[PDB]
């Protein structure tokens, strides 16, 4: 992992070499955490890293 | 502006979160009534809560 | 099609246990909190928790 | 003069006690006393002992408690949370409530013996605890209301209607005692082997020593006691 915070949490993900030849995209990754999203039934979705 | 709660306000019972005005229904506008916003004024303008 | 506007509010609500609430564990057991005791007069073990 | 054959007891003999943990005992006791007299300190310990804690806080760039500080791993409803177990005990007589200015920056963690620095009336028991977790270059502003007061308090009561914007109401937590437990063993007295001794061990959080914790439980049950003279009585 990069970095960790209460939004986000990015993360440097491990390839090959013949994949990163072959993506276009960096290996790093970034994920953002559902803070406070409301449901179906009115529960709340508060996800921590 | 927009007529809509602020973020961090107590939703106490009875107050309002999305204020609105809706044209209200002026009918044909009677001389009476011409006279009566000529000379009190626009007081009731057309708009209903 | 046919509306201008969108307002949406989200309100969120900090419901703690109270009287009235219904609990239940795995087991089929399930029931109503009758009632809030303070510790002081809860039933408690010879270490005094 | 009938209660006059009762068998006084001494005094309380404290065994052991640390600033958190004591020992007392009660000798020698008539049959059937120590339950009663252990029993009424315990209910008064538990529930009518004043101590300090937070009351609001207001975080630079938080609107409300459920919200995220750009930076610090914790929300801040989890450091609500931890706040509300910082333990505070008095420093200088007669202060009833202080507003703490925090700003700390350059650490990876913000506990709460960082708060020391900017309290003047009060010592923080539990310096230890982790508030939250924040990155080297994260830097919190954050203002306190440490006030007064017995038992538990919710937010809703705490909610000031002049407090300023960004101020959440905190559930307040004041009881300094944490555990009570009490044992009646046999006690001899010449040849009488059916006297009592009542062994008390107090478990508190720091702020009031258990033996003060002790005298001020038993001064609430004397308080109450005295109302039953006969001059009170209508």
């Amino acid at each position: 992992v990069e970095y960790v915070d209460a939004q986000k949490i990015t993360i440097k993900y491990d390839r090959t070499e013949e994949e990163r030849l072959v993506s276009f995209e960096e290996d790093s990754k970034t994920y953002e955490l559902v803070k406070f999203r409301k449901t179906n039934q009115g529960t709340s979705i508060n996800l921590k890293p | 502006e927009y007529g809509m709660i602020r973020i961090g306000a107590e939703v106490k019972p009875g107050d309002i979160l999305i204020g609105k005005i809706t044209p209200k229904g002026e009918s044909d506008p009677t001389p009476e009534e011409k006279l009566l916003r000529a000379i009190f004024g626009d007081k009731a303008g057309d708009v209903k809560d | 099609a046919g509306i201008m506007k969108l307002a949406k509010v989200y309100i969120a609500k900090k419901r703690k246990l109270k009287v009235g609430d219904k609990m239940a564990g795995r087991h089929g057991n399930k029931g109503i909190v009758a009632r809030i005791v303070r510790q002081e007069d809860m039933p408690f073990l010879e270490d005094g928790t | 003069m009938a209660l006059l054959n009762f068998q006084k007891p001494d005094k309380v003999i404290m065994i052991d006690s640390t600033d958190f943990e004591g020992k007392f005992e009660f000798r020698p006791l008539e049959p059937g006393y120590g339950l009663t007299v252990g029993n009424a300190l315990r209910r008064v310990l538990l529930s009518s002992l004043e101590g300090f804690a937070i009351t609001s806080v207001r975080i630079d760039g938080v609107e409300h408690e459920f919200s995220v500080v750009p930076g610090v791993v914790e929300d801040v409803t989890e450091i609500i949370l931890n706040l509300k177990q910082v333990r505070f005990k008095r420093q200088i007589d007669d202060v009833e409530s202080e507003t703490v200015s925090i700003s700390v920056s350059g650490k990876e963690q913000l506990t709460a013996g960082d708060f020391q620095k900017f309290i003047s009336g009060y010592q923080v028991l539990n310096p230890d605890l982790v508030i939250c977790n924040m990155g080297p270059k994260v830097s919190i502003n954050m203002e306190i209301v440490i006030e007064k007061g017995r038992g538990y308090v919710p937010a809703e009561e705490n909610k000031k209607s002049n407090a300023p914007l960004g101020s959440i109401a905190v559930d307040s937590v004041y009881t300094p005692v944490k555990n009570v437990k009490y044992s009646i063993e046999n006690y001899r007295v010449e040849q009488k082997t059916d006297y009592e001794k009542l062994v008390f061990e107090i478990i508190t959080d720091g702020s009031i020593h258990p033996k003060d914790a002790l005298t001020e439980a038993a001064k609430v049950l004397i308080h109450h006691f005295m109302l039953f003279s006969d001059e009170r009585i209508t």
